[PDB]
RNA sequence: AUUAGAGGUCUUGGGGCCGAAACGAUCUCAACCUAUUCUCAAACUUUAAAUGGGUAAGAAGCCCGGCUCGCUGGUGUGGA
RNA sequence: AAACCUCCCGUGGAGCAGAAGGGCAAAAGCUCGCUUGAUCUUGAUUUUCAGUACGAAUACAGACCGUGAAAGCGGGGCCU
RNA sequence: GUCUACGGCCAUACCACCCUGAACGCGCCCGAUCUCGUCUGAUCUCGGAAGCUAAGCAGGGUCGGGCCUGGUUAGUACUUGGAUGGGAGACCGCCUGGGAAUACCGGGUGCUGUAGGCUU
């Protein structure tokens, strides 16, 4: 089928995405992104763990696949069907070259697109789940699962962030009640004092 | 206490005869615009080919002719005539202009004869007020400001106070 | 509904033109060819005739472009001429011609070159050229800016061109939109021009009305009913202008009087009552809703 | 191999600045150029006519020539181990005046003041430049506050 | 290039539902729009380094005075 | 849904023979009018470069013209 | 104080909406005999002066958008030079110097030359 991973682990080549020039290349094997119960609010899922890179290397569109799966496999017998929500925030857009033979050699050597790659940085967010306070171990247990369908090496963090929003959990409740925060869907939406005066007045009464 | 600079007038009554197929049909259609308004009409072509309709690119497939003054007014107090002085609220624009379409030309009062045969025509009014000139004047150009405007109530109830004209809805 | 073009981006990504440009005042595509100068000229100034014809008045300047903006040598306005005769129609053509004169002379006066080129003194309306005289200082040269104004044939600026030609100007010119250019025949007759100079074309129209309407003949002449302006006595008046102006083309401007020192003006709210007001919009905002509570 | 083309690998250097295409703005025409002008070349896209070659963007030269709308320049260009004095014919829109020379036209000035200056007087002011000396010997009041402490934070993971 | 929910309106459309029917209502499902949100670009970019590339740091320079010109010209003007 | 007419918004999202990039809004686009600077002739310079040619190009100068009220612009094609 | 004509810089000047504009001015506006040009005196050209600041324009306003300028982001990212530094590698730390950009939070909202008015 297709090469082992060792032969495309390391940002080797410049990015090189499916563009106009790039053009022939098959679809990624990941499609779904988000799962679980994804249309809650932001007050029912305070807690949100992490799946943190620590190589600069790539990871296949294949391993975000598989590894998606395992933690939902487990979070659906952990946590419920509708008690947490995966978000995987690592999209392949890296395009990956292979050489295949059938002799030419390396006579006119520049590969055609095999798949598709995701080029993950130190300390950037592979997988996030928001789930309950509550079910605090289950999802680092759900994560440390995750882990072995990659290459290289992972930490699992616990984020003092609420949820996927971006604003401490120690800072979340109160920033609702000053209406500095408008539960919006899935997240929050921050609302500063600079817009005209008219749009104060529609959310203070 | 109105200013008597915002009195709403009649800036230009466009009448066009879309026959849609060069020739005499056209041309005929052209003395029509002619001895209804008094001065020789405009021809205008087509924009592109399309084989439905049976039109070729610049191929002269219509005609049309603009009418001020006073010479307008009475245009316009003939076509409403033969629409019984009554029109809908989609007929207004929200830019504050109106049209209506007419079946025959002959309605207008304008004697028939064979040679020319007998061809709907379209009215459309552009209403306006003391000041638009500004927006089409080379030098200073510039635009007219929102107070200055004409909405489309304002242009309904124009039509109202001025043929006593009713407006159904539908 | 139909996506928004005036959004955050639009703005972002807008370049706005030239105030000028975007008031509509300058034409920077004839500017550029106007204005500057040959680079092997230094500072040799390439003075430039401007005529800007407005509603109740004709302006007419000469300047040279400098970097920190144009220079006015001296300037010549319509509104001067009831001190020389012509009382009323402060517009027309005949008017124009008077101004473009009354440039001229001005120029030549603060130059010391009023007693050599005075030009055409009995006015013709034929093709005339000032060139310069040998022996003595060269004859001032400039060229006309019409500005935006639609140049066809009797257009008001070549009234002031020709004024300012017979004033002894050196611009370059061709006899082709002057009022009288015959266009389906391609020729120039100078005595329909010398009607149009004298102000005839409009005479004969006061006197068009006098026996069709008089009322109406009222109506379009009111002012030269008020000044007793018949048709008779038009050609003599900017003849006996004409006189008056080469005779005393110098400019005495008005006193400057002490003014009071007030303002009419409103001025710019500063950031204390700005941010103050925001706080009572507020205050009050919510005082009035205890008030429905 | 690449090609020989005269404008390659323009895309950025004769390109507009954002939000500064359209029209050229006049003062650019009408300023006046001397012959031994020092002139910093720098090409602009939006006039076709006369463009400096790429190799010239950003050098700068002077004045030799001058004519209706351009003028001669000699500038250095450097090709492979021998630098070359050259003459290039480019239009006023690609030029500026270089501020680079101006800085020592202004220093003449007090130069040739502070000469004829303090002269009479007999004072022996400096001219030269000198290099930023060490800095002298300075007291350093603490008068109330004491020197705050300081110590590295503990790390915490951030991600 | 691209993930996700929110708030909109029939702006339209998809099976309908009580409607003969009706932008009237009804749950809708979609696109559409407005705010947000995840993720990127050797052949994208508002921004934007470090390293780097020119030029200048005087006597071939500055400052006065006078002549020459067929060049340039309101003007021993401009320039040389 | 698309024929033609009218109004409004519209920083270029169009167009400029072609590849792509750059450039362009009272224009370099579109529409008209008049035209043949796509002509005659010296040198200089740039590009590739050995700093040789060819090609292409840029500034001039001398003519003869075109156009425009004119400043001007034009010795081929907005530039590569 | 402010305007007109011609400008220089070309949004601190733009955009949306609202308010107020003495005097002069700029305009709207009134006409088509002549000049000139349109299917149409709407534009353009021309001749005027009854009316009006309604609009343009000018000034001001908006917890305005944009823009301009700071802070923050952050000595972070990146980076010059150096080591028989670490690490299986991927990469990372240190030494020696240089040093950003969003989000987020402030402040600002045209200066000005020549000529001529008005407020006498």
């Amino acid at each position: 089928g297709r090469r082992p991973a060792r032969c495309y682990r390391y940002c080797k080549n410049k990015p090189y995405p499916k563009s106009r020039f790039c053009r022939g290349v098959p679809d990624a094997k990941i499609r779904i992104f988000d799962l679980g119960r994804k249309k809650a609010k932001v007050d029912e899922f305070p807690l949100c763990g992490h799946m943190v890179s620590d190589e600069y290397e790539q990871l296949s569109s294949e391993a975000l696949e598989a590894a998606r799966i395992c933690a939902n496999k487990y979070m659906v017998k952990s946590c419920g069907k509708d008690g947490f929500h995966i978000r995987v925030r690592l999209h392949p857009f890296h395009v990956i070259r292979i050489n295949k033979m059938l002799q030419t050699g390396m006579r006119g050597a520049f590969g055609k697109p095999q798949g598709t790659v995701a080029r993950v940085h130190i300390g950037q967010v592979i997988m996030s789940i928001r789930t309950k306070l509550q079910n605090k171990e289950h999802v680092v247990e759900a994560l440390r699962r995750a882990k072995f369908k990659f290459p290289g090496r992972q930490k699992i963090h616990i984020s003092k962030k609420w949820g996927f929003t971006k604003f401490n959990a120690d800072e979340f409740e109160d920033m609702v009640a000053e209406k500095r925060l408008i539960p919006d869907g899935c997240g929050v939406k921050y609302i500063p004092n600079r817009g005209p005066l008219d749009k104060w007045r529609a959310l203070h009464s | 206490k109105e200013n008597p600079m915002r009195e709403l007038r009649i800036r230009k009554l466009c009448l066009n005869i879309c026959v849609g197929e060069s020739g005499d049909r056209l041309t005929r259609a052209a003395k029509v615009l002619e001895q209804l308004t008094g001065q020789t009409p405009v021809f205008s072509k087509a924009r592109y080919t399309v084989r439905s309709f049976g039109i070729r690119r610049n191929e002269k497939i219509a005609v049309h002719c603009t009418v001020r003054g006073a010479k307008a007014e009475e245009i316009l107090e003939k076509g409403l005539k033969v629409r019984e002085y009554e029109l809908r609220k989609n007929n207004f624009s929200d830019t504050g202009n109106f049209g209506f379409g007419i079946q025959e030309h002959i309605d207008l009062g304008i004697k028939y004869d064979p040679s020319i045969g007998i061809y709907g025509l379209d009215f459309y009014v552009v209403l306006g007020r003391p000041g638009f000139s500004i927006a089409d004047k080379k030098r200073r150009t510039g635009c007219i400001g929102a107070k200055h405007r004409i909405s489309k109530e304002e242009a309904m109830r124009w039509f109202q106070q001025k043929y006593d004209g009713i407006i159904l809805p539908g | 509904f139909v996506k928004v073009v005036k959004n955050k981006a639009y703005f972002k990504r807008y370049q706005v033109k030239f105030r000028r440009r975007r008031e509509g005042k300058t034409d920077y595509y004839a500017r550029k060819r106007l204005v500057i100068q040959d680079k092997n000229k230094y500072n040799t100034p390439k003075y430039r005739m401007i005529v800007r014809v407005t509603n109740r008045d004709i302006i007419c300047q000469i300047a040279y472009a400098r970097i920190e903006g144009d220079m006015i040598v001296c300037a010549a306005y319509a509104h001067e001429l009831p001190k020389y005769g012509v009382k009323v129609g402060l517009t027309n053509y005949a008017a124009a011609y008077c101004t473009g004169l009354l440039l001229a002379r001005r120029l030549l006066n603060r130059f010391g070159m009023d007693k050599i080129y005075e030009g055409q003194v009995e006015v013709t309306g034929d093709e005339y050229n000032v060139e310069s005289i040998d022996g003595q200082p060269g004859a001032f040269t400039c060229y006309l800016d019409a500005g935006l104004a639609r140049t066809t044939t009797g257009n008001k600026v070549f009234g002031a061109l020709k004024g300012a030609v017979d004033g002894g100007l050196s611009i370059p010119h061709s006899t082709k939109r002057f009022p009288g250019y015959d266009s389906e025949s391609k020729e120039f007759n100078a005595e329909v021009h010398r009607k149009h100079i004298m102000g005839q074309n409009v005479a004969d129209y006061m006197r068009y009305l006098m026996e069709e309407d008089e009322d109406a003949y009222k109506k379009q002449f009111s002012q030269y009913i008020k000044n007793n302006v018949t048709p008779d006595m038009m050609e003599e008046m900017y003849k006996k202008a004409h006189a008056a102006i080469r005779e005393n083309p110098v400019y005495e401007k008005k006193p400057k009087r002490e003014v009071k020192k007030k303002r009419w003006n409103r001025p710019k709210m500063s950031l204390a009552q700005k941010k103050d007001r925001v706080a009572q919009k507020k205050a009050s905002f919510l005082r009035a809703q205890e008030r429905a509570a | 191999t690449n090609t020989k083309g005269k404008r390659r690998g323009t895309r950025y250097m004769f390109s507009r600045p954002f939000r500064k295409h359209g029209v050229v703005p006049l003062a650019t025409y009408m300023r006046i150029y001397k012959k031994g002008d020092i002139v910093d070349i720098k090409g602009m896209g939006t006039v076709q006519k006369g463009m400096p070659h790429k190799c010239y963007h950003g050098k700068t030269g002077r004045v030799y020539n001058v004519t209706q709308h351009a003028v001669g320049i000699v500038v250095n260009k450097q090709v492979k181990g021998k630098i070359l004095a050259k003459r290039i014919n480019v239009r006023i829109e690609h030029i500026k005046h270089s501020k680079s020379r101006d800085s020592f036209l202004k220093r003449v000035k007090e130069n040739d003041q502070k000469k004829k200056e303090a002269k009479e007087k007999g004072t022996w002011v400096q001219l030269k430049r000198q290099p930023a000396p060490p800095r002298e010997a300075h007291f350093v009041r603490t008068n109330g506050k004491e020197p705050e402490l300081l110590e590295p934070i503990p790390y915490e993971f951030m991600a």
